RNA sequence: CCAUGAGUGU
RNA sequence: CCAUGAGUGU
RNA sequence: UGUGAUGAAACACUCAUGGUCUGAAGACUCCC
RNA sequence: GGGAGUCUUGUGAUGAAACACUCAUGGUCUGAAGA
């Protein structure tokens, strides 16, 4: 795909996933393409999750703009049905939000200072 | 551990203390600065970058840009990024000063003037770059058309009133106003009608024997050819304004499938031509939801229902589609929301510069009217 | 008519042919106005009258603004530039010694701030989008104070985003609070709390709050110093 | 005493009692009935009504219209009125059947096809003396004017937003809109412009260089044929309304002056006919009271400050006379007061009839404003 | 579909696909409609659509008009019929027998009033002025209803003076109450109540007065009967 | 004069200048043309006074077809100076109206009923 | 700007 | 419809 | 059916009629 | 400060919120159920 900018370890991946399931419990979180768009707009998200599998790809295409407008990080994940059946849903999604990470704030801190070394970051 | 930082000034290389480890200036030259200053953009480094990192070896290097790592990486170096770090700091602040010790120039005095007239002929450049884009041009045609169209119906309005003082049967009798308007502009007084002239207007013999009729049997004003010419001058107006307004479809209907042929495909070229308008460009209505698509133009409903928690319109200019306002009320949210779900995607693949999917979106969103029509 | 100096640096007074008071500025490129001003002469120099319900820094001033950061040889960051108006009278302040870069990102606007820019060597013009710092990066300095007019719902974290690029430790930011443009629903006296609480948890030193009413309706404008 | 009718059913007599003494019944004609009616608005009797009372031989007649008692008076009788009399009531209580006694109709039936037909001819007729009144087209006039007016200022701020895409220096340049359409229309691309071409429109060749620079130096964008030839249409539109403005004005001055000369006097025919299409017809401005021509087109403050005990208007459309909308604020109310009550005097000396007065009117107007400005 | 006569003559109510409820007449020219009404068959005859919110007597009968003096064969003086909307109606339910004068002064609307009153034998258009009932007096009859409905100032003493005329004794006027046009200042209430005692000073009976909202704003219709 | 309707006797045009005298002391009168038609638009006149000598007289022509259409009483006197200098003015006054007679009702009703006799009215 | 009655365009 | 900045016509 | 189900106030105009400011003061000069 | 006149003025002195448009920026519904 060339809408992903940078490449997630299949081991982040994993822990990307967890951290959404948390937050469902927890705290509050985001599901489908046109509620993240509003979510980064409003700056509600702290994370935001985008598919890598997304058929066509420019559906979510706009998020990476969005999202480094309102400079919220964004990581991916290699299933959409996976994230879908992720976030609580028994079908697939392209992206979401984590609005509130609630039991998920360790888990999620990591994640999005680990994104960052892999973006190069000091 | 070496931090580079890049300006117009030039490449200068820095410890972590903010000491100059080593620089290489810029040539003072407006020219290639600004060129350079649009590349960097992309992620392309200086000129005067690439010769300084090659007289230092740094093993870690670390500029201000996020977007040159990719490319520094390819250069052989392994590069980060530190956004707002002290080093970059440090630059600047001597940066009244450190334009003359590195001599980039004579004295304060003329690194200024130079600085003025690259900030003048940088953003010059930048002007040019925004007015060359494709869709403005489709915004600013539709937004004339609805003046046109707008225009056309006050005109036409006036017409009828004003020409029934000599001829008030008529208005009645013609619902089209380009059909009415015609009747002014080629006749004029009213006993001036003749069958032949009216059967090249299209009208079928039927009617235009209730016409000559009307105009016979007129209790209008007999009214002098000064006066006849007056109105005509409006019917003339009128007739102009519609050959005007076609010409302007067609022209908007091939920049709309030029610039935007996924949305064209979905509601036609006017309609996407009118959504661009309100979202300002193409790549500003492929970031919007659907929820926002839904009620573009409906800014009046819209924002009264956000301030009062009442009730939200179903559609903005969305409503405009043949589908929609031809439905009866409760299909058309359901419509209109499917539409919009359609319309971002088509805008998305549009501004994302993705190549024709119009007709599997069509498909898709006909079918999903017809499952709402069936209940 | 008379015109004298106020306790802020090149920034005037007059006396009127009728007994009004109306702010204005010494005239850096004489017989040309930006905006419809009017020119006056006085004393053989001419000044700028600066329009208050035009330009928010004069009704701040006009508000009980304590002390102006912007004087005589000031290097200011101008962020939302927009036609040119106010950053032509902050022209006037900082006077040839002092400069001004002015960022702005909508061309259709942008257009006659260049005919202001040009007249102008004041003023170093910047096409640009305020939420990237790192596309002006390269023409400015770091600067003394931090001028923030951007209608923006999040202008409050660009603001803060662009001080910790330019704005000198000590240095003082005046930040417009648009309130309207933040969000229509909430009240306008919920949102300036909030915002300056923000401009406080970012070490900047909160000086003074002013309400632009009724030169500016629903808007405020915060001076405070960064540390 | 004899208390005589008149109605379609011809001219009854009357005692006190209410018993029909003589009758003399009309004939069943639409054409004579109609012109009877028509006539006995301005105080004429019916020929009907001048035979009965040669057939009857009365000393004192009292008629049911005041109009018509000096007219019967001229003709040798001692006359008087009872507006809404008892016996014209008991006329009236009995005209279902009275109609059949002397004869109009056979029965009940075709009384009333009659009397139905007898309506839609006499307003068919009344119909047509309102449209030949000659102020309507006056009116009509001024109303397409400033449709004109609207559409020019609409047509022009879109094509300058439109044609700046192009050549966007152009704009500040040329202040007069008809100017800056003339030169989109004879061009189009800005690298066509030539001194000579440009000579030709009246432009000093000071100016011309500037345009010229402007153009060569112009960071617009490079743009195709068909991208121009689509905002050239407005251009021309706008140019021809200018014409048709022009022409309209010219018109209107004929007929205003024609139809109300004194108020034309006072402010000329635009304004003159503006204020004609305020108050309805020229009769309705001539009953009006200073009072409310001075306000009038200002409707929306006016009532503003009547519910809320608020200022008032000082003008309405009065604003666009010369003296006021040029003068300081402080002679504004003044001059509007002094305007407006001789523009009623102008009103009234128009509508009744009166020849030309206005050079006193304006000596006397421009008097008053003379004497206010010296304060 | 269903449709079933209603407490007052030629009036009728009708059940609706959905299940909604409009008022309708008796159509007096079948396949001819004066607005945009619908148009209804049920058992092979034809009904008009009868709204409310465009015809005011509609609107009464809605708010509870007690009863209805124009009923099958009726004699109505019909001031300010305009453009024919609600005359038209009153001519299916008079039905021939009854007949309607209808005074108007506007002739830009008689215009449209025209082409009602061909198509009806019921109604006697007339271009005239109500203030002077004189220059139709030549044309009517007395009649047994005064329906007025004229915006004019004293609208009221109008229909006095027009009752006198041709009212039958024991005759029943409607008159509609516009209260924004006899005066956008006062108080719509405190209007309805001084217009009223007008009729009772001039001797009418107050049966039933009815408030025309949300059919009508600003309007109330009164029924009285003329002695 | 043309706007004159009808023939005003001196004896009778004393009684008006006198019922106006003491409808300014005792009621409320309005004085002026423009005053006056704004009383009759609003339907506030009881009686409407006129003079004979307006130049030019198309500006009082218009209070006869005024005074009909609301149906108030109109009466004309002799000279406008006269008319004025009644209304406790020292300049002329081309017409003006009583709205509310006071201590001359009985005045006015005699006026109103004598210009009616004249008129032909039974 | 209020009310009433009649209509128009995308 | 709200707020800010730049303008136009009678 | 999260590639958006359910709920849910699209926008621009014309004509006709009525409601249509205040009401007697302002400016100058000459005598001690 | 007292007195005294002159011109303008109910054919209107004094007081007093005329109307119509364009551009640019942001604030731009709901969210898992439906046959
Ligand atoms: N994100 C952003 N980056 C740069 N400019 C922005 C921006 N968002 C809004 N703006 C601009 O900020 C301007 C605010 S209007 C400010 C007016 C100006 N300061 C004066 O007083 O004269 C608008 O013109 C808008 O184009
Ligand atoms: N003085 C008057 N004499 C006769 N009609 C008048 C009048 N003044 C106003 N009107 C008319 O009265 C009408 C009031 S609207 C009422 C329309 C009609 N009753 C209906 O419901 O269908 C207006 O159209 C107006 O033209």
């Amino acid at each position: 795909a060339s809408y992903v900018k940078f490449e997630v370890p299949q081991d982040l991946a994993d822990k990307v996933l967890e951290a959404v399931r948390k937050a469902k419990e927890s705290g509050k979180i985001k599901k489908g393409t046109n509620e993240t768009t509003k979510a980064v707009e409003r700056g509600q998200a702290k994370l935001v999750i985008i598919a890598e599998d997304v058929q066509p790809e420019e559906i979510v295409a706009h998020l990476p703009l969005l999202c480094d407008e309102k400079k919220i990080p964004y990581v991916y994940v290699s299933s959409k049905k996976a994230l879908g059946e992720a976030c609580g849903l028994q079908v697939a999604t392209a992206s979401a939000a984590i609005l509130e990470p609630g039991e998920a704030k360790d888990l999620v801190d990591e994640i999005i200072k680990r994104v960052n070394e892999i973006k190069g970051k000091t | 551990k070496i931090y580079l930082i890049e300006h117009v000034i030039g490449a200068v290389a820095y410890d972590e203390n903010g000491n100059i480890v080593d620089y290489i200036t810029n040539p003072r030259d407006l020219g290639k600065i600004t060129e350079e200053l649009l590349n960097n953009e992309k992620g392309i480094p200086f000129s005067a970058t690439v010769e300084l990192l090659k007289k230092v070896n740094p093993q870690e290097v670390v500029v201000e840009n996020e977007a040159e790592v990719p490319k520094l990486q390819a250069l052989g170096y392994r590069v980060s990024y530190e956004p707002y770090s002290k080093v970059s700091r440090i630059f600047r602040e001597s940066l009244p000063k450190v334009a003359i010790d590195i001599k980039f120039a004579s004295n304060e005095e003329d690194y200024y003037n130079f600085l003025h007239e690259l900030s003048l002929e940088y953003t010059r450049r930048k002007l040019r770059s925004a007015a060359q884009k494709r869709d403005l041009l489709a915004i600013q045609a539709v937004r004339a058309m609805d003046d046109i169209d707008k225009t056309i119906n006050l005109f036409s309005e006036r017409l009828r009133e004003w020409y029934s003082i000599h001829f008030p049967e008529l208005d009645k009798l013609i619902e089209d106003h380009e059909e009415y308007a015609t009747i002014v502009s080629r006749f004029g007084d009213r006993g001036f009608l003749t069958i032949d002239s009216l059967k090249e207007l299209g009208f079928n013999e039927q009617r235009i024997n209730r016409i000559l009729d009307a105009a016979k049997k007129s209790i209008g004003a007999d009214i002098s050819e000064d006066d006849l010419s007056a109105m005509r001058m409006i019917a003339n107006t009128i007739l102009d304004l519609y050959n005007i307004r076609r010409n302007l479809n067609n022209y908007l209907e091939g920049v709309m499938k030029e610039v935007a042929p996924n949305v064209t495909a979905l509601v036609g070229p006017a309609l996407g031509a009118r959504l661009l308008s309100i979202a300002g460009s193409l790549d500003e209505l492929a970031k919007m939801p659907a929820s926002t698509i839904q009620v573009l133009g409906a800014e009046k409903a819209l924002f009264r229902a956000l301030r009062s928690g009442g009730r939200p319109p179903k559609h903005g200019i969305i409503f405009q589609y043949p589908a929609i306002h031809t439905s009866p009320r409760w299909q058309r949210g359901k419509i209109a929301r499917a539409l919009a779900a359609k319309l971002a995607i088509a805008a998305r693949v549009d501004a994302f510069s993705g190549r024709f999917i119009g007709d599997q979106l069509n498909e898709q969103l006909k079918k999903r009217i017809d499952e709402i029509k069936e209940k | 008519i008379t015109v004298k100096q106020t306790n802020m640096e090149n920034i005037y007074e007059c006396e009127f042919n009728d007994g009004s008071f109306r702010l204005c500025t010494r005239n850096l490129v004489p017989n040309f106005n930006v905006y419809g001003e009017r020119l006056i002469k006085y004393e053989g120099v001419e000044y700028r009258e600066w329009n208050a319900f035009r330009s928010k820094l004069a009704g701040a001033i006009l508000k009980g603004l304590k002390t102006n950061p912007i004087r005589k040889g000031t290097k200011v960051l101008y962020l939302g530039a927009a036609s040119g108006t106010t950053i032509s009278h902050v022209s006037d302040i900082i006077e040839l010694n002092g400069k001004a870069y002015g960022v702005e990102f909508s061309p259709r606007v942008v257009r006659e701030l260049l005919l202001v820019a040009q007249r102008r060597p004041n003023i170093f013009p910047l096409l640009a989008d305020a939420r990237f710092p790192q596309s002006y990066k390269s023409v400015v300095e770091n600067v003394d104070v931090l001028y923030v007019d951007i209608a923006q719902p999040d202008q409050t974290d660009i603001a803060i985003y662009n001080a910790k690029f330019f704005l000198k430790v000590n240095g003082d930011m005046l930040l417009v609070i648009k309130a309207r443009s933040i969000d229509v629903t909430k009240d306008p006296k919920e949102i300036y709390k909030t915002e300056v609480e923000k401009l406080e948890n970012s070490n900047f030193e909160t000086i003074q709050i002013i309400n632009l009413d009724p030169y500016d309706k629903d808007h405020a404008i915060v001076l405070s110093k960064y540390k």
